[PDB]
């Protein structure tokens, strides 16, 4: 059934599942035409599947050159995400196969289940959860390697960097759903936070800073802090 | 025409002959119905007065055989039977005919209902959905499941209803996973019409023997059944021209034909208003549609 807050630490045990988030693949600027009309200019996209256990990240790579002359482009969106999340399952070995599949958004149920159809014993899951996973262009070097693509192409991360040397999985991924979360809500405030002190670097092979853990512990706090004003601004509270 | 005689009326039963029906008291003397136009199939069927769950009855064509109904005691039900002894029948028939205990199947000459609900029904696929070879009628009632909701227990009793399932191995093709999950033209006319029923009319007969099913007795996995048959029609951009002309037929008689106090059951809101009015053949449907505003615009 659906994913949601009660059975939230089913993401931590020892069953293979990936997260599959769709929506930075179809990706548009909107401009004006000569005539005065509106158009839309495709830029390169990704699809976010994630092991929310280890932090692997599998970051394919949806390169504009795949919707040329193609018609009803958002829902063929749908469609690519689960050709190619069909793939990688069917790249993989049977023991790193997942037991589920968690879409972030419903309308990827349908596109999955079919690609899936003759791996009847993976479980495609919707969820009630309001995950950040399209903050992942937010993380520089995803971006980055995104926009650089000249052609499809898997690129393999872990999203929590070294982490898990220290911190559990479900630390590991409050951490990243609250960067996130923070990202989504006010990209520039959240980049200042984490960028402010110079002497704190990220390793040329991490996505994020190498804090120590009581720096994550001001950072995080940091991070709540601004989620919280955001909400008042938006509300009035 | 033809008589299905009735040995007697020992409980007090609500009788249903095709979409006509007769309240019988208990121990009135009835003895069966004649002037059953020969030609179709027919279903008899019975609701008593004190069980309004459990209504059944028997699907069967006169030219098959001489039937008649009997009640047993035993089993609590009324028996449909074929008599082998064909002198021993006519005297029956006779006789009680002579003593007029006998409804007379009420057809109006200017009504093609019946002929229109059963156009492409055949006994020969009925039997094959309902296995009972050692009978040439074939029994239904309100409890009976089908096999696709069996797979989701004791098959003797199953509606041997053809499989339609559009996430599936048999509804897609290995690589047009997408094309063929929007337009089920390939489920439709080569895995189906050409592969599995082999020409319309026999989809169109099992369409409409689960419609009949569903209304008469309320028996639920053929209504879905029916609404499936619906869908993959109206979900696929290429149908023969002949087929959509002819479901648009099909379909007022049934949407005619239907209690207005059952709607609510019977009929599955997303399959209409997909069929009416976002799939493929929206505007194929026109007598289905003018009807279905004009009765049930609330489901609408
Ligand atoms: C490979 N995509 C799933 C699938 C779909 C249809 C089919 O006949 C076999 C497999």
């Amino acid at each position: 059934g659906a994913m949601n807050s009660s059975n939230y630490a089913e993401l931590f045990n020892n069953d293979i599942k990936l997260f599959v988030d769709d929506t930075n693949v179809y990706r548009v600027t909107v401009h004006k035409t000569f005539e005065g009309n509106v158009a839309t200019k495709a830029i390169n996209g990704c699809i976010f599947t994630l092991n929310p256990k280890t932090g692997h990240l599998f970051l394919k790579i949806i390169h504009t050159s795949v919707w040329a002359g193609q018609k009803r482009l958002s829902q063929l969106a749908k469609w690519k995400t689960a050709e190619e999340v069909s793939a990688l399952v069917r790249s993989l070995p049977k023991e790193e196969q997942p037991k589920q599949i968690i879409v972030t958004r419903k309308a990827m149920l349908d596109p999955l289940e079919v690609h899936m159809l003759d791996f009847p014993n993976i479980a495609i899951r919707p969820t009630e959860l309001r995950l950040p996973f399209s903050a992942a262009m937010s993380i520089d070097k995803l971006s980055d390697v995104v926009m650089k693509a000249t052609e499809p192409q898997m690129v393999l991360f872990n999203i929590y960097d070294d982490w898990l040397d220290r911190i559990s999985s479900y630390t590991a991924f409050s951490r990243l759903t609250l960067l996130l979360r923070a990202l989504k809500t006010n990209e520039e405030s959240a980049k200042m936070i984490l960028l402010s002190d110079p002497t704190i670097t990220i390793k040329s092979y991490h996505l994020w800073p190498s804090f120590t853990d009581e720096q994550w512990i001001t950072i995080e706090s940091q991070m709540r802090d601004l989620i919280l004003t955001e909400y008042g601004r938006k509300y009035n509270v | 025409m033809n008589t299905v005689p009735f040995t007697s009326a020992p409980i007090e039963v609500t009788i249903g002959i095709d979409q006509y029906s007769f309240n019988v008291k208990e121990n009135q003397p009835f003895h069966g119905i004649k002037d059953i136009p020969i030609g179709h199939v027919h279903v008899i069927h019975f609701q008593h007065a004190d069980n309004s769950s459990m209504r059944y009855g028997y699907w069967f064509d006169c030219r098959m055989g001489n039937f008649y109904i009997q009640y047993d005691p035993k089993d609590g039900l009324y028996k449909m039977m074929e008599e082998r002894d064909g002198a021993k029948f006519e005297n029956i028939v006779h006789n009680f005919k002579e003593r007029q205990m006998m409804v007379s199947y009420p057809k109006i000459d200017e009504d093609d209902t019946w002929y229109n609900l059963t156009e492409f029904v055949q006994m020969d696929k009925i039997r094959k959905i309902v296995r009972k070879d050692e009978n040439q009628f074939s029994y239904v009632d309100s409890s009976m499941t089908t096999v696709q909701e069996n797979e989701l227990s004791d098959p003797a009793h199953s509606l041997n209803y053809t499989v339609i399932n559009f996430k599936s191995r048999e509804a897609i093709r290995p690589g047009h996973e997408m094309e063929d999950f929007l337009d089920k033209s390939y489920y439709l006319n080569t895995v189906m019409l050409q592969g599995i029923f082999k020409n319309s009319s026999n989809y169109f007969g099992e369409l409409q023997f689960a419609f009949l099913n569903a209304m008469f007795f309320g028996n639920y996995g053929s209504s879905l059944q029916w609404h499936a048959m619906i869908e993959l029609i109206c979900s696929s951009a290429t149908v023969p021209k002949h087929m959509l002309d002819k479901l648009d037929e099909i379909l007022y008689y049934q949407i005619k034909t239907l209690p207005e106090q059952y709607s609510d059951i019977l009929l599955n809101e997303r399959v209409w208003n997909i069929c009416l009015y976002s799939s493929f053949q929206k505007n194929s449907l026109h007598n289905t549609e003018k009807i279905m505003e004009n009765k049930y615009p609330e489901l609408l």
